[PDB]
DNA sequence: CACGTATGCTATAATGTGTGCAGTCTGACGCGG
DNA sequence: CCGCGTCAGACTCGTAGGATTATAGCATACGTG
RNA sequence: GAGU
């Protein structure tokens, strides 16, 4: 994103600068639970394989 | 055929009896009404259970069936058979 | 297992729409064309004595009308799982081999080539097998045993069955159709119709969703065929032959035990007991203190004083493997020294966290009790925690302090 | 690739359990193939020593 | 520390070892009193003049 | 300040005045249904809306017809009580008045001939309680919202589709409510086509063909023209200045005297400007330019009358020459260009194989159903019926809205069908985003994204019954007589029935309340889906529709949804959201006018939102005049920058409308990782309810709201004083100013004790109020399983201190005080059931007896003479609850049996046991047993021991009501007969029973008196009824499951404490598990002697960025200073001035400090219960983004003369010397979560065995073992451990002779491996057999 | 003979299906025109 | 090549049980105690 | 819904 966010946790996040920080936490988050998969796949051919 | 035939007229017998008892009928009020036994009613509601599939996966989620969970009750441990 | 006699035969669906087609590849006969005959649209020439007709050429039902008056006798043309198995039936797999070999000679095309070389493999290892192409046809059907199709009772007198036995009701009920209206020589329209019929359900028997439209049940759901038996997670490979359930293991919440020693964790007491049935039996019979296996059951049940001291003794010197979920390396399985507690969670030594990346914000692990003297030997000496201290991935140190 | 190499094993059994088990089976099937047991997998599968 | 101590006296000793080191680890972790509050989280002063 | 707040106020640190109230937070659930059910009279809605889409219908003949009057709910026959305790489902049956009209054939509508009106019942409707939740067979359960995108129409592309070229492909899709979907798709050669239902692929211009265009009328719609007069010899065009843009000029381009370009020449803007004003209309032109021109309309030789050239026919000189000649000098060709009107439909009518209007219908009909010889009737009616019958196609009110803005329209409302103009207007905007002009919408924009609520989808599904039973009326009335035959006859109610008992079940938007907490309720009934039917499901959804967009903002959370696979589709609702009329979200903005923030509030859409530029909430009002600052902080079009101040339209009402409910609990939200904020937010949900309800130190302000708005405490509906308090009940008197003149006006709580939860947890209400209180209206009397005192109360504030402790608390673990079990504050109650089944067998009855083979009478001591334990009676695992027995058939006894029973005699019985026992290390109380028979089954001893209670107990309850009705009604005439005669004891002295014949002169007020007496009588027979429905109920033999005879359900009541593996949390996402139980010597302790009751790791913050937790402990530290000066100073009793100094100054002590509260107006008493409860530690409010800050804090310590870095002198209660340095100290509101070790704790050895597979089962309730799975296995494989991965896989699980042989020999101390072959594989081979697969096993 | 299970015939004319969902995933690898 | 099709898509744990419809009306026929 |  553009526009980062210039604040810090100790003094506290505004309404916009929370929210802007959500979409890239939920991203990683998300990523967490589906991308998973695709690793423990990998490991699955690998080892069949080997 | 007898025990479907039979069964049919225990249903449509409990179609005008909820009809006008707002509600789905009981075993005994559907055999007050034949003029019948309670018992050959029930027996014929039991014939009318419907089977459920052992390969179909529990709680709406593809995640294990009926199949899964049910035992060989016939078939006990290797403590039984230690036993005898 | 048993069987049924289909009174027409009929195409195994896996050797037909299971790509490559096996059957279409061996006939050199595209896989629209198999079926247009498959389903009664149109005839297949299975021999035309007269070069002027020649083998496996299309016709419609009008083009049967026209050689019909005009060549007839001499070309043998039909229709369905008949004409088929007739056409595989008379291949003879030997000379046609020898046929395309020359011809690979005259001028190989690079794909040429290796479709040519694919059909020379498939005659080569046809031979070889000793398979023979009329069994890529069914005339009999072979019938799973029982108890691996089972009609069980449940406890309010419900029936619960599998879903084979549907898809085999209906393949009985259209192959027993079909004999009734061959005994009563119907028109070969509805004759067509419950052939047709008959390779349907079969193809729903084997497999389901494959072919067309998957055979559903009341509640929306495709029926469960043969092939979904094996295939797939839910298949018996992955899910009941490489992974198992199994006995002499347990379950807890995992907790740090601090104070313990890197080779030990903290077991519950009641985890334990169960866990070592068996042996406290054994152990209880050469104290003398139980009769039988049943008194010895009954004491345990009643966990008296003297058994808390038998399960101390057999515990001392035997391991123990915690796991935790997912086992992404082999340190995800360790091997410890037991030390009995009283309280239920699991007590875990705080070096080796790092290998089961456990973290106990609520984490839970797995317990395995190795039985057999060779099964503990291998626990002490190949996984026991103080043994196995570094990664097998780089040679670094895997209990490292944090 | 690694996908193609443990399909491309002699033994019909690791190729089958690991995917594409139909196909598999048709395969070996048709070619009359035999597995003598040599790898893990297969010795697994029929519950033996490895 | 620990590497070098398997590779010249071996695994006995460093097992022996890495039990110790954690107990002595943990025992001045708590002795120390080591805690979190708000003033620890310095901030610039040239960080509203950066911004 | 109402009653209640003067009890306990909580201190506010808000500076934002709120000018909007949170509304009632289950609004979306009640609204709806009520509409649902609502029989509205013209502008149809739900039941209303079903009945008149469907009815009325006529018969396949077409002269007997079915019509629609009117329906009607029936009072439910067991209300919810009754449900819940019985298992039924809480429903109102369906009266439907319908009218049977039948048509004449002779004449010509001959309606006067047979009408057969009447009322017919077809199926029961679950109703929806009080709270939003339905009954359904005796659990309750929550139909959750769904969200999908809108009917109406949508612009896509697949960006890049071929991946070799990457060329965008737009495409259209009209989405109906109900019909088959419209698409219109462009491919790689720019053709335009349709398709419906995704079948195969059209030439666009073909449906257009359907709708009767020939194709000069075609070409007229999408094309524009270029006109060519031919004078005399030479060719003169038409021209439009503004069509020669970005080209080349083709040849040289001149006019009346003055040449503009040249050959080869690129056309800029001057030149085309040069050219408009210069007023050009016709130019001279080459003939050789025409070839490539495709000509519009048809031209014919008016000489020969043959066609010259058709239209859509690429021009040339022969063609030209040739037209000049036959009298043609007017050419019409395609205006068209490459880049800006790009000629699609020109080239589609070129691949169009169809000519006129029959033959595009035959395509079409030969598309949706091939093969098929087409008839003109097929084909006409098929094409109708697809998107223009009223019957089968539908956009609805909402896709007509989203298709007509879409479209740029005017008029919202209109036809659900689509007329030709709509599909015109739906390709023409497809063509004009493929020229340039015009963008693609999202889906994720929320402006596309519907909400469809319970009564919708209730409203559908009744439809859909309705339909299936229309099919069979069609078919009888056909076939059917015209006299004999009755409507109701015709009528089955079983498919309506069914169709929805299978939605409110079946469905995954259905399901069981979660009601581990008042807070899990409500935020489970705001929740948004989107997945179910018509949605999407979790392997289809992508990355794009789960995240975060801007459109959420103040509508939906984005902090609040699952960490699963659930990530992106679940989601709970916004504070201040709400629901459009139409569906969409909306969200509460104040307008602005010229500068001045009115206090008019407006709920914008979500299309509405980006037309406005709207200030942030943080913006700093100037005192009811505008903004203070020049620069103000706004939004608009999703993007967000500085504006001036007279710009801006709006401004957010709240600074929590952009968070959910859940997420507004969570104090200094501010300070923490989104992240952590999330998981915090979902495990607040879990917090199981505590023995005692403690309320939060450092809370939010939304806690009052929650508990109050989500029903489970009891409030006051009318103001007055308490009569009586009781632990079972609550009456309140009513104040003679909202006491109506009716009735007596004594409101009756009875408050519901000691029940059930769908989590096994403990639901009861306990009374918050004194005897003789008055009570305001709407004031909490009694507070529910997790509230205190109006205020949500989920778990317990304590006593933490943050430092390492000897890894005791290593990764997140947790080192409590043993003083917090000994008070037993974390304690929790469970409530578990127990059910014990009789039915009956083929080979007889299974009986209810005590008497079984092989009982002690140490066993037998608590059962009762009919087999059922007492009530009260403790019990622990084994012990037996419902004692049941079992007919045994013949069992073949071993050779050895025969010869052992021969000599022992002991013949075996022929009775067996199957008697319901306390499940395994579970030990508590009986608390109440419940029995269920048949009508017609002798009943036990203790069934009529119950029934006796509940016929008694029901008499009390009921007497008490006309006792209590009886004395407040004739106060009241006591009342109005002082009014005029007052004799107040003369009149009291003779019986009260002999009053109602006195009366008074003839005023309004001896009507009052006639009032009184009409209803003390209707009360009396009202009694008689009541009372008479009581008792059948309760002799009311159950209609139980067919083969069940009886049944038993038993409550067992298990107090559980904390112990090590229990589950703990704050709601700051900070997790922990317990370690170790600390003895309260061992704890550290202040200088002061107080030892603290939690140690957290302190390294579990700078990680996790959780900081919440931190001003939550200096914050809770700080006010539990302000409590023990306050509870100092009542020790000592200063004075009731003292005290009053001290807390006024306190309440008014932050910077701009919201609520002023003024202790001069409270009574000296008032202000004594308020300090009572302060003195435990005063109450703070810090609200989401609103919150105290670091300075206001800091000031609160200084009153509590604590430190201002909130850290203390700590001494290790083991060793007595302090630690090195000062540590953070302070309270912390923790929860304990549903997920005790107890249920978690599992072992077993050897048990059950799989049915097929002969492998051990799974699952802790089936007594299952582990599953060692692949991952498992690879890791012995790796280790070479060869014999215990052998083992795992043989004598462990299939290996059925190997496993027994195994345990004998461990029995015997030797532990030899004998191994074999797994079962399972065996059936592999036989699974492949009956395939037909010949595999077979070639030995050594 | 009875009890349980089955096969059977009924006489205005009526003569080509549909229906209930499916929702569209993704990067890759082969296979007829 | 293009287009249509088939094939895969991490590992353990949990919770809870459960739901739909309708087949006429009567006379003769076959098998077991 | 729980750790990954
Ligand atoms: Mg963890």
């Amino acid at each position: 994103i553009e526009t980062p966010i210039t604040a810090n946790f100790r003094e506290g996040l505004n309404v916009l600068q929370y929210f802007i920080s959500t979409h890239g936490a939920r991203k990683g988050l998300a990523d967490t639970a589906l991308k998973t998969a695709n690793s423990g796949y990998l490991t699955r051919r690998l080892v069949d394989v080997a | 055929i007898h025990i479907v035939k039979e069964l049919n007229v225990y249903l449509r017998t409990a179609r005008e009896l909820s009809h006008k008892l707002d509600h789905e009928p009981s075993a005994e009020e559907i055999a007050e009404q034949l003029d019948k036994p309670v018992d050959d009613v029930s027996r014929m509601l039991r014939l009318n259970e419907r089977i459920t599939s052992v390969d179909t996966p529990l709680g709406g989620d593809s995640e294990k069936a009926l199949l899964d969970i049910l035992a060989d009750e016939k078939e006990n441990g290797p403590e039984d058979t230690t036993q005898d | 297992m048993g069987h049924i006699e289909l009174a027409s035969p009929t195409a195994h669906i896996w050797f037909l729409k299971s790509l490559p087609s096996r059957i279409g590849l061996l006939l050199d006969m595209p896989l629209r064309d198999i079926e247009r005959v498959l389903y009664f649209e149109s005839y297949v020439v299975i021999e035309g004595g007269m070069t002027n007709l020649e083998r496996q050429q299309i016709l419609t039902e009008e083009q049967y009308l026209d050689a019909l008056e005009e060549f007839g006798d001499e070309f043998d043309a039909k229709m369905g799982a008949e004409a088929i198995q007739a056409l595989l039936k008379s291949m003879d797999l030997e000379q046609e081999c020898e046929q395309l070999r020359e011809e690979l000679n005259e001028t190989n095309s690079e794909t040429k080539r290796k479709k040519l070389t694919k059909r020379i493999k498939l005659l080569e290892a046809f031979v070889q097998s000793g398979n023979k192409p009329e069994w890529m046809i069914l005339t009999v059907l072979p019938v799973l045993p029982p108890d691996l199709r089972p009609l069980v009772p449940l406890d309010g007198g419900r029936f619960a069955t599998s879903d084979l036995n549907d898809l085999y009701r209906r393949v009985i009920n259209r192959n027993n159709r079909l004999k009734r209206l061959l005994d009563l020589a119907a028109p070969d329209i509805i004759v067509r119709n419950e052939k047709r019929m008959l390779q349907e359900a079969v193809d729903a028997l084997l497999d389901n969703g494959r072919r067309g439209r998957a055979i559903t049940g009341s509640n929306k759901r495709p029926l469960k065929s043969l092939a979904d038996m094996i295939k797939g997670k839910q298949g018996r490979f992955r899910q009941n032959l490489l992974g198992k359930r199994v006995d002499y293991s347990g379950r807890s919440v995992i907790t740090v035990g601090p104070y313990l020693r890197l080779h030990q964790c903290g077991l519950p007491k009641k985890m334990a007991l169960e866990l070592f049935k068996p042996f406290i039996y054994g152990k209880l019979e050469l104290r003398g203190l139980a009769t039988t296996i049943k008194a010895a059951k009954k004491m345990v049940e009643r966990e008296e004083a003297v058994v808390w001291d038998i399960l101390d003794e057999v515990i001392r010197e035997h391991p123990v493997l915690l796991n935790r979920a997912p086992t992404l390396h082999r340190l995800g399985i360790q091997a410890f020294e037991p030390v009995l507690i009283e309280g239920k969670a699991i007590q875990l030594h705080p070096l080796v966290c790092a290998a089961y990346n456990a973290d106990f914000d609520g984490d839970q692990m797995a317990v395995h009790v190795p039985l057999t003297l060779e099964a503990q030997l291998e626990a002490r000496a190949l996984m026991m925690s103080t043994n196995n201290i570094l990664s097998p991935a780089n040679g670094e140190p895997i209990i490292v302090p944090s | 690739g690694i996908t193609k190499a443990s399909l491309a094993t002699e033994s019909f059994i690791s190729a089958a359990s690991f995917q594409e088990t139909t196909r598999v089976l048709t395969e070996a099937a048709v070619a009359g193939k035999r597995d003598e047991l040599r790898g893990l997998k297969e010795n697994v599968i029929v519950g033996r020593l490895i | 520390m620990l590497n070098t101590c398997y590779r010249i006296l071996g695994l006995k000793p460093t097992v022996i070892f890495a039990d110790q080191i954690m107990y002595t680890g943990f025992a001045y972790a708590a002795r120390s009193g080591a805690s979190v509050g708000i003033d620890d989280m310095v901030i610039p002063e040239k960080k509203h003049e950066i911004i | 300040y109402s009653y209640t707040e003067k009890k306990r106020i909580r201190k506010d640190f808000g500076k934002r005045p709120q000018v909007l109230d949170v509304p009632y937070l289950l609004s979306i659930q009640l609204d709806s249904f009520q509409k649902f059910i609502e029989q509205d009279p013209e502008g149809q809605y739900g039941l209303e809306a079903a009945f008149r889409s469907v009815f009325p219908i006529q018969s396949y003949s077409g002269n007997s017809e079915l019509q629609y009057v009117s329906y009607r709910l029936g009072e439910p026959v067991f209300d919810v009580q009754e449900c819940q305790i019985r298992g039924v489902t809480y429903s109102a049956p369906l009266r439907v008045k319908l009218r049977l009209v039948i048509y004449e054939r002779e004449a010509p509508e001959g309606t006067v001939k047979d009408i057969k009106e009447q009322e017919v019942y077809m199926g029961e409707i679950p109703l929806m309680t009080d709270n939003g939740t339905f009954v359904i067979n005796g659990t309750e359960r929550v139909i959750v919202s769904q969200l999908h995108r809108s009917p109406g129409v949508f612009f896509d592309s697949d960006k890049g589709k071929t991946h070799s070229s990457g060329k965008v492909l737009y495409n259209a899709r009209i989405i109906p409510y109900r019909g088959s979907w419209l698409d219109f798709e462009f491919d790689p050669k720019d053709n335009l086509f349709v398709r419906i239902d995704r079948r195969r692929k059209l030439p666009a211009t073909i449906i257009l063909r359907a709708l009767n265009y020939t194709t000069e009328q075609i070409l007229d719609l999408f094309f524009e023209k270029v006109i060519f007069e031919i004078r005399d010899n030479k060719l003169q065009m038409e021209l439009v200045p503004e069509r020669l843009r970005g080209e080349t000029a083709s040849f040289d381009i001149e006019a009346n005297g003055k040449v503009y370009v040249e050959k080869g020449r690129r056309i800029t803007a001057r030149h085309i400007r040069q050219l408009e004003k210069d007023d050009v209309k016709l130019i001279e032109v080459p003939v050789e330019y025409i070839a490539g021109k495709v000509v519009a309309k048809d031209y014919i030789d008016e000489s020969t009358g043959e066609l010259i050239c058709a239209a859509n026919m690429e021009l040339s000189l022969d063609l030209l020459a040739k037209l000049s000649q036959s009298g043609h000098k007017r050419i019409e060709t395609l205006f068209t260009n490459d880049l800006d009107h790009g000629p699609y439909i020109s080239e589609t009518l070129r691949v169009d194989p169809t000519n006129d209007r029959l033959s595009a219908l035959v395509e079409i009909y030969r598309m949706m159903r091939p093969g098929e010889p087409p008839t003109r009737e097929a084909a006409e009616s098929l094409f109708e019926n697809l998107f223009f019958s009223e019957d089968r196609y539908d956009l609805s009110a909402v896709g007509r809205m989203k298709f007509n803005r879409s479209l740029l329209r005017e008029e919202i409302e209109g036809s659900g069908i689509l007329s030709k103009d709509d599909i015109i207007d739906v390709m023409k905007k497809l063509i004009d985003i493929r020229n340039g002009k015009g963008e693609v919408d999202d889906i994720d924009h929320l402006g596309n994204r519907r909400i469809r609520s319970v009564g919708e989808m209730a409203e559908n599904q009744f439809r859909v019954g309705l339909v299936r039973v229309e099919r069979a009326v069609k078919e009888r009335l056909s076939l059917g007589d015209l006299d004999t035959l009755m409507p109701q006859d015709m009528i089955n109610a079983k498919p309506i029935s069914a169709a929805v008992k299978e939605f409110f079940g079946s469905s995954q938007l259905s399901q069981f309340m979660d009601q581990n907490n008042p807070l899990s309720e409500i935020t489970h009934k705001r929740r948004i889906s989107a997945l179910g039917p018509g949605g999407l499901t979790r392997e289809r959804a992508g990355f794009e529709v789960r995240d975060v967009h801007p459109t959420h903002y103040g509508r939906v959370c984005p902090i609040e949804t699952p960490e699963g696979p659930n990530i992106g589709l679940i989601n709970s609702l916004s504070v201040y959201a709400q629901t459009n009329e139409y569906g969409f979200l909306e969200t509460p903005y104040r307008k602005v006018t010229d500068g001045v923030v009115t206090d008019e509030i407006h709920y914008l859409s979500a299309i509405e939102e980006g037309n406005y530029v709207i200030a942030q909430a943080n913006s700093n009002l100037d005192e009811e005049g505008h903004f203070v600052e020049d620069l103000v902080t706004c939004r608009s079009k999703g993007e967000s920058s500085l504006f001036s101040r007279d710009q801006v339209d709006y401004m957010d009402v709240s600074t929590q409308q952009v968070v959910s409910v859940g997420a507004s609990l969570i104090p200094f939200l501010e300070h923490d990782d989104a992240n952590r904020a999330l998981m915090g937010a979902n495990m607040q949900r879990q917090a199981v309810p505590t023995l005692r309800a403690d309320k939060p130190l450092v809370g939010t302000g939304m806690e009052r709201a929650v508990a109050v708005d989500s029903g489970v405490t009891a409030v006051a509906k009318r103001g007055g004083v308490v009569q009586y308090v009781d632990a079972s009940r609550i009456v309140i008197k009513v104040n003679e100013d909202e006491m109506y003149p009716g009735e007596a006006g004594i409101d009756i709580y009875n408050l519901t004790k000691y029940t059930r939860s769908n989590q096994n947890t403990c639901i009861n209400q306990m009374p918050c109020v004194s005897l003789g209180e008055p009570v305001e209206r709407g004031d909490v009397l009694a507070d529910g399983p997790s509230t205190d005192l109006g205020e949500l109360a989920l778990g317990q504030n304590m006593r933490v201190a943050f430092m390492p402790w000897n890894g005791y608390n290593f990764e997140d673990s947790i080192l409590v005080s043993e003083r917090v079990v000994q008070e037993d504050r974390f304690t929790t109650i469970h409530i578990q059931e127990l059910a014990c089944v009789s039915r009956d067998t083929k080979l007889g009855p299974e009986e209810i007896t005590a008497d079984i083979p092989n009982v002690g009478e140490a066993a037998l001591s608590k059962l009762d003479e009919s087999g059922i334990v007492y009530i009260g009676a403790e019990v622990t695992g084994g012990d037996i609850l419902v004692g049941k027995v079992t007919p045994k058939g013949e069992t073949q006894l071993t050779p050895e049996e025969k010869l052992l029973r021969a000599i022992f005699g002991e013949k075996a019985s022929d009775v067996k046991d199957s008697s319901l026992r306390v499940p395994n290390g579970v030990s508590g109380t009986v608390i109440d047993v419940q029995v269920f028979t048949r009508d017609g089954v002798e009943k036990d001893k203790r069934a009529l021991e119950i029934e006796e209670m509940q016929l008694k107990q029901a008499k009390k309850d009921l007497s008490e009501e006309l006792q209590i009705l009886e004395a407040g009604l004739f106060s009241r005439i006591r009342a109005v007969l002082v009014a005029g005669g007052v004799e107040a004891e003369k009149l009291d002295k003779l019986p009260r029973d002999r009053w109602l014949e006195l009366g008074l002169t003839d005023e309004e007020k001896q009507n009052q008196l006639e009032q009184l007496a009409e209803q003390y009588d209707e009360l009396k027979h009202e009694f008689e009824k009541k009372l008479e429905a009581k008792r059948r109920k309760i002799t009311q033999g159950d209609d139980l499951a067919p083969g069940v005879l009886k049944i038993v359900k038993v409550y067992l009541a298990v107090k559980r404490r904390i112990q090590p593996g229990d589950k703990m949390a704050g709601r700051h996402g900070n997790k922990g598990v317990i370690s170790k139980i600390n003895p309260i010597e061992d704890m550290p302790y202040d200088e002061n002697g107080t030892p603290v009751d939690i140690v957290l790791n302190p390294l579990g913050v700078p990680s996790r960025m959780n900081i919440g937790q931190i001003l939550e402990t200096h914050l809770g530290m700080a006010a539990k200073g302000i409590g023990d000066k306050i509870n100092a100073m009542l020790k000592q009793q200063q004075e009731v001035a003292k005290l009053r100094e001290f807390i006024q100054r306190a309440y008014d002590l932050g910077a701009d400090v919201r609520q002023k509260v003024d202790l001069s107006t409270f009574s000296d008493e008032e202000v004594m219960r308020l300090a009572e409860n302060l003195r435990k530690g005063m109450p703070i409010a810090t609200p989401v983004f609103d919150g105290a800050k670091e300075a206001e804090i800091k000031e609160l310590l200084k009153l509590g003369d604590l430190p201002t870095s909130g850290q203390i002198r700590l001494y290790d209660g083991r060793t007595g010397e302090q630690f090195e340095r000062p540590v953070t100290v302070g309270y912390m509101y923790m929860l304990k979560l549903n997920h005790l070790v107890d249920d978690k704790m599992h072992a077993r050895s050897t048990g059950s065995y799989s049915l097929v597979t002969q492998q051990p089962l799974g699952g802790k309730a089936q007594f299952g073992g582990q599953r060692f799975g692949e991952m498992e296995v690879w890791a012995l494989e790796a280790y070479g451990a060869a014999y215990t991965l052998q083992e795992m896989l043989t004598v462990k699980s299939d290996d059925v002779n190997g496993r027994t042989k195994m345990y004998k020999n461990i029995v015997d101390g030797n532990h030899q491996m004998e191994p074999g072959m797994p079962e399972s594989f065996n059936v592999l081979l036989k699974e492949i057999r009956s395939l037909g697969i010949n595999i077979e096993l070639e030995d050594e």
